[PDB]
RNA sequence: UGCCUGGCGGCCGUAGCGCGGUGGUCCCACCUGACCCCAUGCCGAACUCAGAAGUGAAACGCCGUAGCGCCGAUGGUAGUGUGGGGUCUCCCCAUGCGAGAGUAGGGAACUGCCAGGCAA
RNA sequence: CUUUAAUGUUUGAUGUUCUAACGUUGACCCGUAAUCCGGGUUGCGGACAGUGUCUGGUGGGUAGUUUGACUGGGGCGGUCUCCUCCUAAAGAGUAACGGAGGAGCACGAAGGUUGGCUAAUCCUGGUCGGACAUCAGGAGGUUAGUGCAAUGGCAUAAGCCAGCUUGACUGCGAGCGUGACGGCGCGAGCAGGUGCGAAAGCAGGUCAUAGUGAUCCGGUGGUUCUGAAUGGAAGGGCCAUCGCUCAACGGAUAAAAGGUACUCCGGGGAUAACAGGCUGAUACCGCCCAAGAGUUCAUAUCGACGGCGGUGUUUGGCACCUCGAUGUCGGCUCAUCACAUCCUGGGGCUGAAGUAGGUCCCAAGGGUAUGGCUGUUCGCCAUUUAAAGUGGUACGCGAGCUG
RNA sequence: UGAACUCGCUGUGAAGAUGCAGUGUACCCGCGGCAAGACGGAAAGACCCCGUGAACCUUUACUAUAGCUUGACACUGAACA
RNA sequence: UUUUGUAUAAUGGGUCAGCGACUUAUAUUCUGUAGCAAGGUUAACCGAAUAGGGGAGCCGAAGGGAAACCGAGUCUUAACUGGGCGUUAAGUUGCAGGGUAUAGACCCGAAACCCGGUGAUCUAGCCAUGGGCAGGUUGAAGGUUGGGUAACACUAACUGGAGGACCGAACCGACUAAUGUUGAAAAAUUAGCGGAUGACUUGUGGCUGGGGGUGAAAGGCCAAUCAAACCGGGAGAUAGCUGGUUCUCCCCGAAAGCUAUUUAGGUAGCGCCUCGUGAAUUCAUCUCCGGGGGUAGAGCACUGUUUCGGCAAGGGUACCAACCCGAUGCAAACUGCGAAUACCGGAGAAUGUUAUCACGGGAGACACACGGCGGGUGCUAACGUCCGUCGUGAAGAGGGAAACAACCCAGACCGCCAGCUAAGGUCCCAAAGUCAUGGUUAAGUGGGAAACGAUGUGGGAAGGCCCAGACAGCCAGGAUGUUGGCUUAGAAGCAGCCAUCAUUUAAAGAAAGCGUAAUAGCUCACUGGUCGAGUCGGCCUGCGCGGAAGA
């Protein structure tokens, strides 16, 4: 009666450090605020973070509960 | 918990009861007490076609699902009932003709016996006359009448 | 140039807690009244207005204290990719990487900018 | 004109009487040596009956069809869409009739903005009140809460309270994610007009995933877009929205339940039943530590609590050969071989005085029945002996025969 | 009847070997008998399943109808209460 | 041929000769070829005609929108910093070829439906007309005779003549057994059985003609065939199903995977296969750099689970127990910690026939099995089933393993009487060391198998006593109360409550075995003398034996 399946929800990261992207790109696909946006990086509704501004993505720990932030470098 | 094969055998007697509302007349609508909303979207139903009048079909059952269902179940059996005495009549009527037709005296003894009034000499020529018609493949003039007089006779006792 | 003070950031538990001492020259805080601005599902509690009369008790800044919390090697160990062996539902050999915990040790902070008091 | 009254017109529902239509397979005469048929007279019923079209109902008698898919033979039992966790092997994704659970809502606010605020568990004091109500203080740092089952996240609070509003608006949307695709989601930014806030700025719904259904068709509002000669209208085309547990939920019809041993056709050991093989839970047998029984004394004889070993003699699973044919249980003739030996033969121990016995080793050279019970293999009973042994050979033998 | 110079045992082998590996035996060719096997020959298995295959049957499965049957319209009229 | 998979004992074949399988027409897409070229091109038809006329007609060069309409712009909106579709490549007519759809379109093999006819000499029933059914059996009504009653009834006799009656021929039925199943016959023959004056049979003639006829009513028979006869047509019906598809050579050469499907053996889309065009050190290997995990491992901060000890709400205080505290564990559904592989991007030396990507034409396939790696399931059994990756076979021959595709080494262009080598072997069959060095084994272990057991063998840590001479042996001793009080029935040491004393002492205990009702008696604890050197209890074990019996 149990393990009815259900689709997958496709989630992680999309773009790791070290590659450029484009205005507008899904960087890291989340449920919940794993990551935090930080400089060029907006977050949806949906908890999604993305890129306002080319650039290539970087992440660092920051604030007083060192949660994991992702920011994005004009370079 | 409720079983999802009970919501549908429920969710089909609604969409026949839908589709027997729809199918009945105007006299039929006007004494089943509907709304409004459910007597407009009944007409629309009537007048539409194809998938759309089984479509507006599905709609008037989903709506349904939440209006209440009683009145309309009880308007229904009670024109079926009345419908039903009629075919039964009605058949009761053939087959005692048929009998009649096909046996003779035992028949004629039990139109007595349910009509005592019935003229046993009139039954007795009609029958001749049809079995006579039977044989010599003329039209079933005494079987119509036989029929006309059984009627006669059910609607006197009635 | 520094003993100090308040704010703006990096780093954020070597950065936070337990104990004692240390400060009113400026600043900070406590404090007085709130008639008026301000608001309490009631209150100058919270916030705000005019003062600083009075003080450094609480908090706040500094120092010592290792008692915690925390970081933390080296080596070893578990594990494991590659090609093999065996008493092959498990283990071992050559090679590469390499834990967690614990130990020695560190540790009770560092740093850039602005503005004010002291002596220079 | 609403309302009434005499004559005169249209007639309809209804009753009676009549016959000229209509039937006479009633009688008489002729064509006619004629039970057919036609023609002339009469009677019988007579606008009845029936006939042709339509319509209300009945109508497996007849004609055309359906009865989906997964399933540890098949039926029954359970499921057909979406969401959360593990299996799912540290990108994504990943099956099972695997294990745990939910959804087909709801909110004119529980949404946006501005401002402010921060719970569980316990200790202390206090009228009902008591461990657990509410009040004051003490540690706390998310264990509270975040409408719905679950997951992650939420101190800037995504949590709670208060002032205003509907940005839950219209026309687009670069640039990406996700799937084979239809499709779905994110998305800075441009034009118009708005809500909050003095403002930087936020608002294109709900802290975030399920709350949904393509296409065809129809319903409502707008559009001279077109409207088959002209001027219109009807009908069409487009924009906005509504209509499906189409739950068989990527949904073949608007419309469909079962048997065939009277069946057939083309195939499948892709897929079963008897037999073969693998495997060995179960079944039989042997043994180890050993509590204890055995008149004391464990192993003369049993021997629980546990484990270790051989076989396929019953019950188990795959169907790997076989459905272009392997004839599947018993009886007879023919029998073959192993010893886990019933007796005969040689031996050990004995709770073995002797005959008669209890247990174990070697030895298969040899023998190892008849009747009743069932079809029976097998097993029980009665009678004799030395016994009337256990097993493998398609549970031997239907290319031997009767079922 | 694919062709045969067509022995037995152990194991394997698409899983029951005349034909594989090892082993043992056996002169070649005829005739009268037994029948263990060449999963002997016979029927593109009647048994189980597949087919949006067929045919018959059942109906309160679907769609129509013969037949039955209600009424209207013409054959079908005349007198009046 | 089937399949993951064949000599397999799954499929077909006896062979020879002949015949036999992707054709053809209409329209569409692409390739090669010929021309013209912003033009190309003709159909029908005329035509002393494969010529020449015929520009009727069709296709692209200008597209967008549904259309109006607009125009190298268009569609959306009052319109955009906007977005989709057009411009910067040239189309057309024939030939041949690769597909597409229509026509039976690769072929053979079905059941089954309708239409138009033929049959009742076979067979079932009915109608009309004739014959046959030996022979022998008891006899119901009626009549007659004697007795009998007032008269009947009744009785004993003659005549009398009906049996789906009895025995029994011919004849009829096949009810049973056998003969045979290509037969003697596409259902007949032999031996019994049943009837043998009745719903009997038979010669002859006619009718009942196929969603129908007939059936003393089993789906039986209807010309050897019947749950729907035969003959011709629709029709070469359809068939997701069986089977076959015939000459050669070279190059490349996969999969049984994902989504979908009235879908599971059928088929649509993507990856994978192939040829062509256009594209970037495009991609792969390796080094370095930046990455997030939550698997192994470890742990229990949290979620469940588990044992102990304590405070213990609550509950009925010797009594059960919540919320908790300290320790030990466990978890695929827990992570205060956490890797190696796996994957993304950047930089780089070198190799790889661009091994990388986009498009077009055609595919094939969508049954996979095994081992290794971490598993779900199953019994951590299955050559059992399902997951993520490599390989094998399918699609790969060879050598080793006796034979075995998944076990090991190894990728066949062809030939040569050449050498080397991988795995595996060197006593031989059968090619090579009866090689060398130091050991283990005394069991055919090698050459199947475990819990357990054991003076088998070599060694190690060792451990106790040992020429003030150890162990076991060789002629010697074990004398006396201790016949005990005690349960005195006798235990006296040889069953127990009990001390576990004491003299001779080179030496003896108030006691370990054998048996007597207890006695008694024989050994052993220790002690005189000779020889005398070494002696004894376990652990680790590699190699050995039993447990190990099947036709």
């Amino acid at each position: 009666r149990n393990g009815r399946d259900s689709e997958a929800k496709r989630l992680g990261v999309k773009r790791f450090g070290g590659e450029s992207v484009l205005a507008g790109s899904i960087i890291v696909r989340q449920r919940g605020t794993k990551f935090h946006a930080g400089a060029n990086v907006g977050c949806g509704r949906d908890h999604t973070l993305f890129a306002k501004a080319d650039g290539k993505v970087k992440f660092e720990v920051k604030g007083p509960k060192n949660r994991k932030f992702i920011s994005i470098e004009a370079e | 918990w409720v079983s999802k094969s009970e919501i549908k055998r429920d969710a089909e007697e609604l969409k026949r009861l839908g589709a027997e509302i729809v199918d009945l007349g105007k006299n039929a609508l006007d004494k089943i007490p509907l709304d409004a909303d459910l007597r407009a979207a009944i007409e629309l139903a009537q007048r539409i076609k194809m998938e759309g009048r089984r479509r507006q079909l599905q709609l008037i059952g989903k709506m349904l699902r939440q209006r209440d269902v009683e009145p309309i179940r009880q308007a229904l059996d009670k024109l079926k009932n009345r419908h039903n005495q009629q075919v039964v009549l009605f058949h009761k009527l053939e087959n005692l003709r048929d009998r009649l037709i096909d046996q003779g005296d035992d028949a004629i003894a039990e139109v007595l016996n349910l009509w005592p009034d019935a003229d046993r000499q009139q039954l007795r020529t009609l029958i001749r006359n049809a079995k006579k018609e039977k044989e010599g493949n003329k039209p079933p003039k005494s079987a119509r009448q036989i029929f006309q007089y059984l009627r006669e006779l059910a609607e006197n006792e009635g």
